């Protein structure tokens, strides 16, 4: 009975090294043992900074909303993290 | 719980970080100019947080991160980088670093990094 969550990471306008900032999000998800199902844009585009100030993810998570949100909020230099269970 | 070990070759850069740290309610545990000295200071000072400059590859900040991680697997390291260094930063994070800040230092960003790593 795992869970699927839609996640939207919004970065501030000036955010530097955005691909590394987003990597921290992926690193946190992996630490929580979540599996990334889909992303916007593609993982390749993310790694090449072919995006603006936001990244979307669909993940399978062994942890719930409260622990997931707490974990994602521990990352600095992020304007907002939108999380919705699907 | 707010003691920081500052590692950076440039005295001016360490000064700017000390200023931000003090104003933000944290304290300077000590400082190092290179990675070898960083590991030695880590053992003797037992800081809560370490800021590690990796802007100069020749300085080998990445190796100092790995050495500090060996000494203490629970070490909290914030990497200090420059624009265009996303690959090095990602590499530092995989090596154990918890977060990163980018030069020139923006006080609000440094403050949030310090707060979040804690």
């Amino acid at each position: 009975g795992f869970k699927t969550f839609y996640i939207k990471v919004i970065l501030k306008e000036g955010t530097q090294l955005k691909s590394a900032r987003i990597y921290l999000v992926f690193h946190k998800l992996e630490e929580l043992k979540c599996e990334v199902v889909r992303t916007i844009p593609s993982v390749e585009e993310i790694e090449e900074e072919k995006f603006e100030n936001e990244v979307e993810l669909f993940v399978i998570s062994p942890v719930d909303l409260e622990k997931l949100s707490e974990a994602l909020s521990s990352i600095a230099d992020i304007e907002r993290v939108i999380i919705k269970e699907v | 719980g707010k003691r920081v070990l500052i590692v950076d070759d440039a005295a001016f850069m360490r000064m700017m970080l000390k200023d931000i740290i003090t104003k933000a309610g944290y304290e300077v545990a000590g400082e190092a100019t290179n990675g070898r000295e960083a590991v030695e200071k880590y053992k003797e000072l037992k800081p809560d947080i370490v800021t590690m400059d990796i802007t100069m590859p020749e300085m080998n900040g990445i190796d100092a991160i790995k050495e500090i991680m060996k000494i203490d697997p629970n070490a909290k390291i914030i990497v200090c980088s420059a624009m265009g260094q996303q690959a090095m930063v990602i590499e530092a994070i995989k090596a154990g670093a918890k977060d990163f800040i980018v030069k020139p230092f923006q006080p609000s960003r440094v403050v949030e990094a310090l707060n979040k790593v804690s």
